[PDB]
């Protein structure tokens, strides 16, 4: 399967950017080594989130999965509450915890 | 190991 | 020519690839005008759009806004800027200036 999409984890303390990439189906954020998209920090949850992609051409839906520090969508400022879905929009950055992402849509 | 909750 | 004290990094985007800026003690304004400190030569940002003030070698950076058509963001916590706020920089924090991520890092000089 190739990438639809890319999750960007822009560089910080930890080191470099590292990315990600999104597959059609479900791609588990979480600290566990086993997720999609491991971000293997203290702070991420186990299980955090999952970016579900039904197609190359629809959105992704996020959702947080009752992480203990949260998602939250930077740009408009909003906490995403536990198993609400959000459409994901290209270049939209979000918080997992207190690391930043971005996700870009890839073509096609 | 848990999660680690962010504080100051 | 002195030290620069710290650095803006404007993450790689569909603008084009990474740059990175160094800030000096004092003023460091970022604006669209190529005589800014830090240009970011772009149209929704403003023409002086923000300024990060170095008071002394060893204080935290404030950032402010200089009242932007398009704003400046704190990323975490997620909150607009006002304009004339002074926001207290941290080492590897993100801020969006209009739509654009840029990281604000300390670098590890002497006076």
């Amino acid at each position: 399967m190739e990438p639809i999409g890319q999750l960007r984890l822009f560089s910080g303390t930890h080191g470099p950017e590292r990315d990600f990439p999104l597959y059609l189906g479900k791609n588990v954020v979480g600290r566990s080594p086993d997720c999609s998209v491991a971000l293997p920090f203290p702070s991420i949850s186990k299980q955090h989130a999952v970016i579900e992609i039904s197609a190359w051409n629809k959105a992704p839906i996020l959702q947080d999965c009752g992480s203990l520090n949260g998602t939250q969508i930077v740009k408009p400022p909003r906490v995403l509450p536990p198993g609400v879905s959000h459409r994901l929009r290209d270049q939209e950055l979000i918080l997992f915890a207190d690391f930043p992402c971005q996700y870009h849509r890839l073509d096609v | 190991v848990s999660t680690q909750e962010l504080y100051s």
